[PDB]
């Protein structure tokens, strides 16, 4: 139309846009706490 | 009014058929609001559902934006005010504690009394309609809480306090705002805590037959009856997530309401888990195997039951 | 649970909101091409489906920590799953992690 959209697209960009920012903060926390885990394990394991 | 007031200590002498035809505009006041509470009556009877998604008919912004026309007449409101009774407005065979209402003095008196009854009066036409449109072979009977008969005092509950939700969220900037102080707030408060009671009700149910079953089996010893114990623990637990489930098809929309159910039934139900709770959290190794909840993590259930 | 609560959510009281007529003034006039409706052609199962984009995500997030890394270093197990090496005594490890 466009609209993209009816609210609830657009409005769901607050969903779909923030649904990629709960996926891309989620990558990010994993990547940070898994990356500080692994750290601490040739750390934990190696040293 | 500009006219009676105008100039005196003068002859004045066509003022009686001001007071003749002026009464016949306070037939025009008094017809227009036996209209207004007819107005209600057939005009809330023209629907006969609940919505789709139980919201708000629309013949209530019809009497509430119709309430902003009576709004901003308001100096000939006040004079058109003009000696002339509650029951001026009322169908007589009504009983008043369908009005929450508890003076004769002057035009701000029978502004929030008249306004304020036009709302008890949409309040008590919407819950006959409810309750004629859900159980749709019995009685309706009104403003009760104690209720031995309606099976949707929660449904119920939230379709008419969005009702009142749109009632005071025009109340909210109006010119009635400024009209009807003092009592006519608490009068909408009263309005209110029938309907959120209505919504506390089968809560008061599982506190209810709780402490009734601490009372039943206050005679004797300690639970070796273990079936006491998982009855009141279990089922407890039972009814308590039927009401959590059911707590989850309304989705409030005042913050208030959402304080105010809360801290409503947070009151109504923690001091009997907390004396019973740690009255009879001395039974097992394990009372986990039969007993849940602290009140701790129960009072946290309630506090993210109100997102 | 917002955006759960916007599907069937009401949705219409937002359309309750303009029809509250802005009063005042009269009107009344909503023609708003309502709205939003929305979504019941499948645009629902997309939004349900990026919810099991969602919690498929942490599915596979946290299943990454179910290797141990699968006794021992596999440590940067960042990708992906697979290897069901089931030598599963001892410690090194069920432990994940």
């Amino acid at each position: 139309k466009n609209t993209t959209s009816s609210s609830n697209e657009n409005p769901i960009l607050r969903w779909m846009s923030i649904k990629m920012n709960g996926f891309q903060n989620e990558l990010n926390e994993l990547s940070g706490h898994m990356i500080s885990k692994i750290i601490h394990s040739q750390r934990l394991i190696l040293q | 009014n500009d006219v009676k007031k105008s100039l005196r200590g003068k002859e004045l002498q066509n003022y009686n058929l001001l007071q003749d035809c002026t009464q016949e505009v306070r037939q025009v006041t008094q017809s227009l609001f036996r209209d207004a509470i007819d107005r209600i009556i057939k005009k809330a009877n023209s629907i006969s559902t609940i919505p789709s998604n139980n919201g708000v008919t629309e013949a209530t912004v019809d009497t509430m934006s119709r309430l902003r026309k009576f709004s901003e007449y308001k100096n000939g409101c006040l004079g058109a005010m003009d000696n002339i009774t509650r029951e001026n407005w009322l169908p007589s065979n009504y009983k008043e504690k369908e009005y929450t209402l508890q003076n004769w003095e002057d035009h701000n008196v029978l502004l929030s009394c008249f306004i304020s009854d036009c709302i008890d009066t949409l309040a008590v036409n919407l819950e006959r309609k409810a309750q004629i449109a859900l159980m749709p072979n019995q009685e309706p009977d009104v403003a009760n809480p104690n209720s031995s008969k309606n099976k949707h005092k929660q449904r119920i509950g939230f379709f008419i306090l969005m009702n009142l939700t749109l009632v005071e969220q025009i109340v909210e900037k109006s010119e009635l705002n400024l009209m009807l102080a003092g009592e006519g707030h608490s009068r909408l408060e009263r309005l209110k805590k029938r309907y959120i009671s209505y919504m506390v009700s089968d809560w008061r149910d599982l506190t209810a037959n709780l402490m009734d079953s601490v009372f039943i089996d206050s005679s004797g010893k300690k639970s070796k009856d273990k079936e006491q114990i998982k009855e009141k623990f279990r089922k407890f637990n039972e009814g308590f997530e039927d009401l959590v489930s059911k707590t989850k098809q309304y989705k409030l929309s005042d913050p208030s309401l959402k304080v105010t159910l809360k801290s409503e039934i947070i009151s109504l139900v923690m001091p009997m888990y907390e004396r019973f709770y740690s009255r009879y959290k001395d039974s097992f190794k394990n009372p986990r195997k039969h007993i849940k909840y602290t009140p701790d993590e129960l009072t946290t259930v309630l506090n993210q039951l109100v997102r | 649970e917002h955006i759960e609560k916007f599907l069937d959510g009401t949705y219409q009281n937002s359309i309750i909101n303009e029809k509250r007529k802005e009063n005042i003034l009269i009107g009344d006039s909503n023609i708003i091409e309502s709205y939003q409706k929305s979504l019941i052609l499948k645009e629902e199962q997309i939004n349900e489906v990026r919810l099991k984009g969602e919690e498929f995500i942490t599915s596979v997030s946290q299943n990454l920590i179910s290797f141990f890394t699968s006794s021992q270093s596999s440590l940067p197990s960042s990708l992906k799953d697979s290897t069901g090496d089931i030598t599963r005594s001892n410690k090194d490890s069920g432990s994940p992690l």
